[PDB]
């Protein structure tokens, strides 16, 4: 019950090799034609991504920055609290960016800041205004 | 096996089992108990192996009780109805022996046999054996029929038969015995040559083989798995069976490079997306260095705003240096993952043009075998005698095969170059109408109690006949005479001063430029003693053949082997040689085939015999007067010589049974 192996047999396809008298050379023909349409636009997208690549050549490393290496502290300097107040008026709530930006304060601290804060700095206000954006 | 087990599977019979023939004849005992039969059984099996020990020599019933030992031996008529049972069916005491017991002082029945072919002669051998009077009738004026063999000087090739497929529980084995047959095993190696005259890469000769058998086992997975058996009403062709196979599976290698191809753009496609995320990432980023540039510029000590507005730029910066570095590396895999798919394509063909020939080749090896174009054997039964096939090597007659025909005529009423052009039977008895093959107009009369009728296959096809019955033949036998494939085959012979090519090799193929010509001259032997080269012409190529001058032919042949050997290792023929089958008026081909439309059964029909109707209305049924043998009325054996005179051995028990009576029934 299963044919000679690598030899492919399904009952639908004998039947439509069989049904007309050329059915069979007008399936082979179709895909025949199907596969250089597709060996084609092959070559598009080749010639269209070969193009893209020439645009990207220079890579981004002359717009490449430096690494800041700040230790994370506990102190909070006013320029710091500032710096923070801003942020989270330009950013919200990913306390990531906040934290890259202020240097050297742990995503934590910067979340405790909200609610130690808060009270002071309206961060629900500043929050807000960030939303409606 | 060996043993007595082995006389029965030597004699074609299951050594632990009763037959149908047997318990028809035996009822009493099959339908008895157990432990009989098992002692029948060995009885019939111990005869037998004593026949076999000693084929050249008749078996009495005398000699057979001596040798059994009791339990066995007790029962007297049960070993004597069992021997007579083996005698009367050419089990045992067949072919060419000495006779113990001188012939019965006079004759009973008379028995006209058409055709002194094989199957003719171990009839007529049988009949007389049980006492008949026998006359048989042969348009040829040789015995054997399609049993020909050439003989000039010491050159010797058949034209006809000249293989025996195997001894192993084949009959021919014990004529073997009987008559000196120089039987040589055949060394199966067979080395292929391209048009051109270079012999084909082992590498590639092994390629196609196994594709070819590959695709065989394939028809028969469409035929018996897929019920893949009829086409607009008509019944499928092996043929046709294999070109769908083939075609589906061209169909299946492109499906596959589709598949692959498409499986390449969809990845090109997603690294264009990519590409475009990376270069809009580019162009944002480079504006935010500007900005990042700009702000940076405002020279410090600065308000905290413009702190701020240095720091974020210089954050959402590397932010996008992040994403855009990711980007590249998941490109990198992309770009990869193409070098793999470019690397590894699935195969370019499914056959080159090179491939399709010599898989020609093999499909001609196929229309070779069966005498005919593949085209019209039936694809559920071409194959229906494969389970009976002998065990064993296939070996050549060297002497010529017309050793066992002649052997066989020793001691016949045998009437050469008489024609039969008519027979009449009636329920009274038989009138058979010859003439002189001579001259034609020289006319003989015989008159028998039955005819036995050995007449080819192509022959009784023949339209308009070539011989009447009077009565016609019922519907039932003409259709199947119709139905069943009479195929062809011819040899041309190469008779040579000496041996140029390799003597170690028996057997090499030609490869054919076109699938049209795939037969012509394809295969080549060397069998014999002498400087024999034997060419054949198989498939749709031999019935063209036909009408083409001898010369030509070996023109045909002589070019392929200059090209194969070297244009002058080649020397001129002695002495050729070339069939024609077709056109023999006394064979009108080969032998037969199930074609297409026919199955097994069509063999039975054939060898039916038939039963005319009263004389004068209302008086009793009439015994059976006409019977048929030969090649086309064995289903497990046909084409061959073993078949012919199996049928041959058949007919005459049957007749006999029906004119001396059978009186080991009881
Ligand atoms: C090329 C070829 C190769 C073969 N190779 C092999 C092989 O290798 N191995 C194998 O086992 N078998 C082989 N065979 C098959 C074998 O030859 C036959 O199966 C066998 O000889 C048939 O015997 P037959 O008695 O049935 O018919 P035939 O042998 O044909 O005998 C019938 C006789 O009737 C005669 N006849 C015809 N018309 C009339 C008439 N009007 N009046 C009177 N007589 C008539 C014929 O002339 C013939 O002698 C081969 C056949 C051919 C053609
Ligand atoms: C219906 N069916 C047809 C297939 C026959 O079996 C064959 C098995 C092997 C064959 O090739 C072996 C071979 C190798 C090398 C040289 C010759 C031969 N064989 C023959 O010439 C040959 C042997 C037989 S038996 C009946 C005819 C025939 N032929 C023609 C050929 C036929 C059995 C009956």
């Amino acid at each position: 019950r299963k044919p000679p192996k690598g030899m492919f047999l399904s009952q639908e396809d004998v039947e439509a090799v069989s049904a007309n008298a050329t059915a069979a050379t007008t399936v082979l023909r179709q895909l025949d034609m199907e596969l250089v349409s597709v060996k084609r636009q092959i070559q598009n997208i080749k010639q269209t991504n070969s193009a893209l690549k020439e645009k990207l050549d220079g890579g981004i490393e002359p717009y490449r920055l430096p690494e800041v290496i700040q230790k994370c502290n506990a102190r909070w300097t006013t320029e710091e609290q500032l710096l923070a107040v801003q942020a989270i008026r330009k950013y919200g709530r990913d306390f990531q960016a906040i934290s890259d930006v202020i240097g050297n304060k742990s995503v934590v601290q910067v979340k405790n800041f909200f609610v130690n804060y808060r009270r002071r700095f309206n961060i629900d206000e500043v929050l807000q205004e960030w939303e409606a954006e | 096996p060996s043993g007595v087990e082995g006389a029965a599977f030597q004699s074609r019979l299951p050594h632990d089992r009763m037959t149908s023939q047997e318990a028809a004849c035996f009822p009493d005992i099959i339908s008895g108990p157990q432990q009989t039969q098992k002692v029948f059984l060995f009885i019939r099996n111990r005869t037998l192996q004593l026949w076999l020990d000693n084929p050249k020599i008749q078996l009495t019933f005398e000699a057979t009780l001596q040798q059994l030992e009791a339990p066995y031996n007790s029962d007297t008529v049960l070993v004597h109805r069992v021997h007579s049972y083996l005698e009367r069916h050419g089990l045992i005491n067949f072919g060419i022996y000495k006779r113990i017991k001188p012939l019965p002082t006079k004759k009973t029945g008379k028995v006209i046999i058409i055709g002194s072919g094989v199957s003719g002669l171990a009839a007529a051998r049988q009949l007389q054996s049980f006492g008949m009077d026998v006359t048989l009738l042969e348009a040829r004026d040789r015995v054997g029929g399609r049993v020909a063999t050439f003989r000039k000087g010491n050159y010797v090739a058949d034209l006809g038969a000249m293989v025996v497929t195997g001894l192993g529980g084949n009959p021919m084995a014990v004529v073997s015995k009987q008559v000196n047959m120089e039987l040589a095993k055949i060394k199966q190696k067979c080395p292929l040559y391209e048009a051109n005259g270079q012999a084909v890469p082992k590498e590639k000769d092994e390629m196609v083989e196994q594709e070819f058998n590959r695709l065989l086992e394939a028809t028969s997975y469409l035929s018996h798995q897929l019920d893949f058996n009829v086409l607009n009403n008509k019944p499928v062709s092996l043929g046709q069976a294999l070109e769908v196979v083939i075609q589906l599976q061209e169909k299946h290698v492109k499906d596959e490079q589709i598949e692959h191809w498409k499986k390449i753009v969809k990845t090109q496609e997603e690294l264009k997306e990519l590409l475009n995320k990376m270069v809009n990432l580019k162009e944002k980023i480079k504006e935010l260095h500007q900005q990042y540039k700009e702000a940076s510029e405002v020279k410090p000590p600065r308000d905290i705003t413009a702190e701020f507005l240095v720091k974020s730029k210089h954050r959402d910066l590397t932010a996008l240096c992040k994403e855009y570095d990711e980007l590249a590396e998941t490109q990198g895999k992309l770009e990869e993952k193409l070098q793999e798919l470019e690397a590894n394509p699935p195969s370019d063909v499914y056959l080159s043009s090179r491939d399709r020939q010599i898989l020609d080749w093999h499909f001609a090896n196929l229309e070779f075998a069966n005498a005919t174009p593949l085209s019209t054997l039936s694809l559920k039964h071409w194959d229906q005698d494969d389970d009976f096939e002998f065990t064993g090597s296939h070996l050549t007659v060297r002497n010529g095969y017309s050793c066992v025909p002649v052997a066989l005529a020793e001691g016949l009423d045998i009437k050469l170059n008489t024609a039969v052009r008519q027979v009449r039977y009636t329920a009274s008895g038989c009138e058979v109408i010859a003439v002189n093959t001579r001259s034609t107009s020289q006319t003989f009369i015989y008159k028998c109690d039955a005819v036995l009728c050995t007449l080819p296959l192509g022959v009784l096809k023949q339209q308009p006949p070539a011989v009447q019955f009077v009565p016609p033949l019922p519907e039932w036998k003409t259709s199947a005479v119709q139905r069943m494939g009479f195929g062809n085959l011819n040899k041309v012979v190469l008779c040579f001063d000496r041996v140029f090519w390799d003597p170690s090799v028996n057997l090499f193929g030609h490869v054919g430029s076109t699938t049209a010509s795939r037969g012509e001259l394809f295969l080549f032997w060397n069998l014999y003693k002498a400087p024999i080269l034997l060419a054949l012409v198989a498939g749709e190529a031999a019935g063209i053949m036909e009408n083409i001058s001898d010369d030509v032919i070996v023109g045909r042949c002589l070019a392929i082997l200059k090209g194969i050997f070297g244009s002058s290792a080649v020397p001129q023929p002695k002495e050729t040689v070339v069939s024609r089958w077709r056109a023999d008026p006394w064979a009108r081909g080969s032998y037969s085939y199930v074609a297409a439309g026919s199955s097994g059964n069509d063999y039975d029909l054939m060898a039916q015999p038939i039963t005319p109707g009263p004389s004068i209305p209302g008086a009793p049924q009439p015994i059976p007067r006409l019977f048929f043998a030969g090649e086309h009325t064995i289903r497990n054996y046909p084409a061959t010589v073993h078949g012919a005179l199996l049928s041959g051995l058949r007919e005459a028990g049957r007749i006999a049974d029906q004119f001396l009576g059978a009186m080991y029934t009881l």
